[PDB]
């Protein structure tokens, strides 16, 4: 069989600048006998249906802005943008059909920021939680462009890691920023036995994570 | 496009199978039977004509492919085209060579049962990047057994006629050339008006190269095929005859089973083309060879 | 010009035994075959297998060959995919795009609006609406942070609101994620510390797949 491997996968562009990306498949996918170069490079918006873009991996579908070019041959092929406009942000997979129908992993088109602030929040669960028969404390990020972040949960001095939820924004439009949000589910007959539950947040703008401790 | 295919093509269908009927039995009213038994009990030249149709012909259509930069339809029935057991009219054609009439028989047997076991085989060998399907279950078994029947039967029956009756054979042969002669054109023009306009259609630089090309050189190396093994003149003839053509009523059949009509758009006469194509090199071959033997009687 | 059709929506039990249509009119239906790609939440696409309406040959891949099954309906110039085998991890969107075939699939230049199917157990219960609030000694800030979790709710139709709040401004949705069969999300809105007694915030959760509008304000530790 034939895979396709894309190699940034991810990456952010703010006016102008070009945008390149390649899948360099497996082996030789263009035919001798006919010199069409099977190769189909998509976009697929969020919330929508995948659009195509270009076919033969040289020619474009009619009606597509003429900023999207490709080109390539062999095993190289490579998709660029002249300017990167506000609709362009989406994923592109490069599938191929020179002997079975396969799709790429797929590469995600951002806008770049100048830096982050991120802001911490932490809440413990509430009276009527514990009434319920479980705890839930929860603490979420404000305010972090980029996506390399972790978390971390110091109980009592020890690392737990034990069934966290994370969940992640979808870069909303106000703003190329977005926040997380981490959760934290125990049973009880121990929320109270343990205390603490400090956080932990490692983000690349600042050297020394930011922790915020939690009391009773 | 043809929007209607009506235009009496039962008609048509029949006057052909009584064409194909009659003929054979004139052609088989003027043939032995012993030198068959010969020829089965001693294969020399069917086995190699055998290996160059089903070694050859297929390779030199995917080469030609190839070369030509066909597009997918038309690779894969040039492909069907070359790896065709030899047409009756390949029988019908080899008596003006007059070589080795009687080994035909056994040629026309053994073409069609090596293609009725091997198309699959050999038609999936080469289809790769040519329709990815499996295709083995859509190549027509029983057209090729109706063709293998009426070629035999008539021929069986002229052939017990003559070894009876020697003295009506020159009656009905000869009558029998005027009634395959004169209604052909009752005919030929029956083809003119069904086939309407086609030369925007069909007509294409590529598919014209190689329907010029598949048939001559199947005629080209079966001769030589037949040369390199020192046999008769008159079997090597009979070998390049028979080799050389193709039968397109399998193409065309398997055509509009595997695909829709609009997909093959001018593909539908392609198998006419190729027709026309080797009934001109075998009409130029036969008047070549009847001038070479003129030249030195 | 030319569009596809999906017959929307669909949620199963994990015993199978589930159809999937699309309908294309817009062109004739034997000239062009139709492929079916499966794509789960951010995973990317994926391949299953097309059908050839004309001679009704269908081709699968290696992974779907056991549970995809494509048929095909010229008089109503629909496909349909059955896949008899659903667990858990098989809720995903699938989509139907059309395709040339002269002897090799060429690209899919047209795509459905596609279909999302969800398999799980079902049984559909009230959410409950768990506010957030600080004030454990902390000395909190020019602007503080609230919200409300949900919890126990199965349908993803659900929305958060702050009628009280910030409303657009400063607001975070965090989608669902499935985990131990009935998912949760979390909102978070951000009010100057000085204004927000004056003014109490209210947090607002419609399920409009259920009968419940149960709204609630946050008080203080």
């Amino acid at each position: 069989d034939i895979v396709m491997t894309q190699s940034p996968s991810s990456l952010a562009v703010s006016a102008g600048e070009k945008v390149t990306m390649s899948c360099k498949s497996s082996q030789s996918l263009f035919n001798s006998r006919t010199r069409r170069n099977y190769l189909a490079w998509y976009q697929q918006k969020p919330g929508q249906s995948p659009k195509l873009l270009i076919y033969w991996a040289s020619t474009r579908e009619s009606g597509v802005p003429d900023r999207f070019t490709g080109s390539g041959s062999g095993t190289d092929f490579t998709l660029t943008i002249s300017s990167v406009q506000a609709e362009d942000l989406a994923v592109y997979y490069c599938k191929q059909s020179y002997y079975l129908l396969t799709f790429g992993a797929g590469t995600k088109l951002e806008l770049k920021r100048a830096d982050a602030a991120p802001t911490v929040s932490i809440f413990p669960p509430s009276s009527e939680q514990l009434t319920s028969g479980g705890a839930s404390v929860v603490c979420f990020l404000n305010n972090f462009y980029p996506k390399d972040i972790n978390v971390k949960w110091k109980i009592d001095g020890s690392e737990r890691q034990n069934g966290v939820l994370n969940s992640w924004t979808d870069q909303d439009s106000k703003d190329s920023t977005y926040s997380m949000s981490s959760t934290l589910t125990l049973t009880k007959d121990e929320y109270e036995r343990h205390n603490s539950y400090t956080c932990e947040a490692t983000h690349k703008t600042s050297t020394s994570p930011i922790v915020k401790s939690f009391n009773r | 496009p043809g929007f209607g295919h009506r235009a009496t093509d039962k008609a048509l269908s029949i006057i052909l199978v009584l064409m194909l009927l009659l003929i054979m039995l004139s052609l088989g009213c003027t043939m032995e039977f012993s030198k068959i038994k010969a020829h089965l009990w001693k294969p020399k030249g069917v086995i190699v004509a055998l290996v160059a149709q089903f070694g050859i012909m297929p390779l030199a259509a995917f080469l030609l492919g190839k070369i030509f930069h066909l597009s997918n339809i038309e690779a894969l029935a040039i492909l069907i085209c070359g790896c065709s057991p030899g047409g009756n009219l390949s029988n019908l054609f080899t008596l003006a060579m007059k070589g080795d009439m009687n080994l035909s028989i056994v040629m026309t047997t053994c073409s069609s049962f090596s293609a009725l076991g091997m198309m699959p085989l050999l038609l999936y060998v080469y289809s790769k990047g040519i329709y990815d399907g499996d295709l083995k279950d859509k190549v027509p078994y029983k057209g090729i057994m109706i063709s293998l029947v009426i070629v035999l039967i008539p021929c069986t029956i002229g052939i017990v006629l003559k070894s009876k009756r020697p003295h009506y054979v020159p009656y009905i042969l000869k009558g029998g050339m005027i009634i395959t002669f004169l209604l052909s054109v009752a005919v030929t023009a029956l083809s003119v008006i069904n086939v309407g306009n086609s030369i925007m259609f069909v007509m294409t630089p590529h598919l014209l190269a190689t329907s010029s090309l598949m048939p001559f050189s199947g005629f080209l190396m079966g001769y030589i095929l037949s040369a390199l093994f020192q046999l008769n003149p008159s079997c090597r003839r009979t070998i390049s005859m028979e080799t050389g053509f193709a039968n397109i009523q399998l193409c065309s059949t398997i055509l509009n089973v595997t695909f829709p009509p609009e997909v093959i758009g001018p593909l539908f006469f392609f198998p006419l083309l190729y027709m026309i194509f080797q009934l001109a090199e075998g009409l130029l071959i036969i008047i070549i060879f009847r001038c070479y033997e003129k030249i030195k009687p | 010009e030319v569009q596809l059709q999906q017959s929307g929506p669909e949620l199963v039990k994990p015993g199978a035994s589930v159809k999937m249509s699309c309908k294309a009119s817009g062109y004739t239906f034997t000239s062009y075959i139709i492929h079916w790609v499966k794509q789960k939440p951010g995973q990317g696409l994926e391949w299953i297998g097309y059908i050839n309406p004309y001679n009704d040959g269908t081709k699968y891949n290696e992974k779907f060959k056991g549970k995809g099954t494509l048929t095909s309906d010229k008089s109503s110039s629909t496909a349909y995919m059955e896949l008899s085998s659903l667990t858990s991890e098989d809720s995903a969107v699938y989509y139907c795009a059309r395709s040339y075939y002269d002897g090799i699939p060429h690209y899919f230049d047209y795509w459905g609006q596609g279909t999302t199917l969800t398999v799980s157990s079902a049984k559909t219960t009230p959410p409950s609406v768990y506010p957030l609030a600080p004030g454990c000694g902390d000395t909190t800030g020019s602007s503080v942070t609230l919200g409300c979790l949900v919890k126990g709710y199965f349908p993803e139709s659900v929305t958060v609101t702050w009628n009280s709040g910030s409303l657009s401004s400063s607001v975070h949705t965090f989608p669902a994620l499935l985990q131990s069969g009935l998912y949760t999300m979390s909102s978070s809105v951000t009010v100057p510390s000085s204004t927000w007694p004056s003014q109490t915030v209210t947090c607002s959760v419609a399920h409009p797949a259920s009968s419940t509008t149960v709204d609630k304000k946050l008080e203080p530790s």
